[PDB]
């Protein structure tokens, strides 16, 4: 809170550290609060949104994980292939075909082509 | 390339009498049903009502 | 920066080639493609350099060999030369045979386009260099590979031009130094693409006149596209990119692979080389989230960005060397959320000083030093180019050292 | 060396009258549609994309369309980003008309 009061622009690591904690504890809207900061400080949110999304799955905040990823990836935000494999499998593990299918559709929009692994995850709940 | 799935359906079969009764019978607040259509009164010999 | 001769645009223009906002220059270099007027930012792409299929060679990349602008006649005794060539290893040999064939067949387009191509005295490829010129190179693996590659083409010259040589097969290469010119041209100006001709999607190594003149820069602004219907290759200006009134428009040659030992093999030498670095070892490790943080370099190794909206013009010290040596070095990360230990005894100073010891001002051989740069002697178009490669490797190492010591100095603001 | 440099390049004159009848007959739009479709693989997808873009155009700036024929607007927008002047919405004027209506043959 004192960083903006002084006027010093916080570091890239500074925002990275906090979003890891908020995702780890389960903060839903708190992570987005920081995401607005780099939207004003000329900093890309890709790394921060990637670690925030991944951390939310590392705890049992499955509903939070889909909301954060879908909101960020609805616009232009390429994601690493590891994240795509994680959420498609994780959503299908708990029975979230609606969330999994949307991510798979979103994944194919950004170049990456769904292979047999993604189809196998979907077929688990469709069976 | 996952295609745009679209599952539509159209069934057909004989109806149970209970299905017809639920289709047609309308129960007034007073408790009457009167869905039988007892009389073959097409139109009044009087005004065409 | 003088424009090319009027005959350059024609001869190809008469064969349905259209260039809208470019004008090739003539000044002594690779002819070069420089634009005119201004385009302003756009939405998707602006098409340029309409090049048809008929003005190509496009040998296939896999068995069987097919050439859609059919050059080889039926039963011609040069398809046997190509069909006896080892696949998947030397694609520049059969391509050289096709180029040689498209010089004595008829009034083919390449019979006229040959003049604008660089000659033996021109060109920078090492396949045209000599023994002591190859020795003038601070590298032995590259020296060995290029000495072997100057062979394997002498060998594939006496196996098909040995005193029997039907006059069709003869008179194409009467001596093993014009075949080297064709091989060097094939190595330098081949591009592997996908060509949908009809119902056939195929991968092929192709030669494109009026498109190889597009010079190289690792920060590119040009795409290569293949219009499926009318069979035309087109260059495309990148979306959302302003274009000046004569500045360079470039298309990258290699991306995702570099090390300056294969790009140099394919022509000239690296200048900024954003994908090459020298293995350090020698120390334990340096921190990861501070080298890209002092210069505000974006992570995600496959895509590294500088974020020009950084500060009040903090420095003018970013280059390909910085963006390359920012990801090819120890870079310890650990849990990725540490205290960022400012232990300059371990996390800074001596460790990179050890790198300064590892890069002990060219300690490997130091065959030459600052004296080499700008010897002021240009000749043979291949000498002063190996010297240029030595200069650029030395410059890369020096700027890597400079960036490392700037980083180790500025860890506290 | 090849002596056909200018024999195949002499400008055909008298073309000025065969420049206009293209413009009121809809020839320019017809010859622009195919050039836009010269790279598309499936024409139905191209048509659907054009229709969706026109729907967005109608939604964002409603109180302009009814004359401009927003489909013509999006076609002109796509043709105007690679040269090809193509006046806005392919709008036609009546430069010489001290009257309300042409007879139209």
């Amino acid at each position: 809170r004192r960083e903006l009061s002084v006027g010093l622009v916080p570091l890239h690591e500074t925002f990275v550290a906090l979003v890891r904690l908020f995702g780890s504890k389960g903060r839903a809207t708190r992570g987005l609060e920081i995401l607005a900061a780099m939207e004003k400080l000329n900093y890309d949110i890709r790394k921060a949104w990637l670690v925030l999304v991944e951390e939310l799955v590392r705890s049992n905040h499955l509903e939070d994980a889909n909301k954060v990823f879908l909101k960020g990836a609805k616009g232009g935000l390429r994601a690493t292939d590891e994240i795509y494999d994680l959420m498609i499998e994780e959503d299908c593990k708990s029975g979230d075909h609606s969330n999994a299918l949307t991510i798979a559709y979103e994944m194919e929009a950004a170049g990456r082509m769904a292979t047999t692994f993604h189809f196998n995850c979907l077929l688990s709940v469709q069976a | 390339m996952i295609d745009q799935y679209k599952h539509q359906q159209l069934r057909i079969g004989s109806v149970s009498p209970q299905q017809i009764s639920a289709w047609a019978t309308k129960i007034l607040p007073n408790g009457e049903i009167v869905g039988e259509v007892t009389k073959p009164y097409t139109f009044h010999y009087k005004t065409n009502k | 920066m003088n424009l090319a001769d009027p005959d350059f645009y024609k001869i190809g223009y008469v064969r349905s080639f259209r260039a809208y906002g470019v004008e090739f220059r003539e000044g002594p270099d690779g002819f070069g493609v420089f634009a005119s007027k201004d385009i302003e930012p756009l939405r998707r792409a602006r098409m340029i350099m309409e090049i048809p299929l008929e003005l190509m060679l496009t040998i296939s990349k896999r068995l069987p060999w097919m050439f859609f602008p059919d050059i080889v006649p039926v039963g011609h005794p040069i398809f046997d030369i190509i069909n006896s060539t080892d696949p998947k290893t030397d694609w520049d040999l059969r391509l050289a045979c096709l180029l040689l064939l498209a010089f004595d067949q008829e009034d083919n387009f390449w019979q006229l386009y040959g003049d604008f191509l660089p000659s033996a005295d021109e060109c920078t490829s090492l396949l045209l260099a000599t023994e002591e010129d190859l020795l003038e190179l601070q590298d032995e693996s590259l020296e060995l590979t290029m000495r072997e590659q100057q062979h394997r083409c002498l060998e594939f010259w006496e196996k098909n031009w040995h005193s029997a040589a039907p006059l069709k097969i003869k008179r194409l290469a009467r001596d093993p130094k014009i075949f080297m010119w064709a091989a060097s041209i094939a190595q330098t100006r081949c591009i592997n693409m996908e060509m949908r001709i009809g119902a056939l999607i195929q991968d092929a190594n192709v030669l494109v006149p009026y498109a190889d003149m597009l010079n190289h820069s690792f920060q590119p602004n040009c795409f290569f596209h293949w219009r499926f219907k009318d069979r035309m290759l087109e260059v495309m200006i990148n979306p959302g990119s302003r274009i000046k009134k004569g500045e360079e428009m470039t298309v990258n040659y290699l991306s995702g692979q570099q090390n300056n030992i294969f790009m140099q093999r394919f022509g000239f030498s690296s200048a900024v080389n954003p994908w090459d670095a020298i293995c350090f070892s020698g120390d334990s490790r340096i921190h990861l989230d501070t080298f890209l943080s002092v210069f505000n370099i974006t992570g995600l190794r496959q895509e590294y960005y500088y974020n020009s909206k950084s500060a009040k013009e903090g420095d003018s010290f970013v280059d390909g060397a910085v963006i390359a040596a920012a990801r090819t070095l120890p870079t310890w990360s650990d849990r990725d959320v540490p205290i960022i230990p400012s232990v300059e005894r371990k996390a800074a100073k001596e460790l990179q000083e050890q790198c300064h010891e590892i890069l002990a001002k060219y300690p490997t051989t130091a065959k030459q030093d600052q004296q080499i740069l700008d010897a002021t002697e240009d000749g043979r178009r291949t000498l002063e180019a190996a010297i240029k490669y030595r200069l650029h490797r030395k410059l890369f190492i020096g700027k890597v050292i400079d960036a490392l010591e700037i980083y180790q100095d500025r860890i506290l603001f | 060396k090849d002596v056909f440099m200018e024999a195949k390049l002499e400008r055909v004159p008298f073309l000025e009258e065969q420049m206009r009848k293209v413009n009121e007959g809809g020839g320019v739009m017809a010859g622009d549609i195919d050039r836009l479709m010269k790279s598309e693989d499936n024409r139905f997808a191209f048509v659907n994309e054009i229709a969706a873009e026109a729907t967005a155009y109608v939604n964002n700036n409603r109180d302009e369309y009814g004359h401009k024929k927003a489909i013509h607007h999006v076609l002109s927008n796509r043709m105007n980003d690679a040269g090809f002047a193509r006046p806005e919405a392919y709008l036609e004027t009546e430069p010489f008309s001290p009257g309300p209506t042409y007879l139209k043959e």
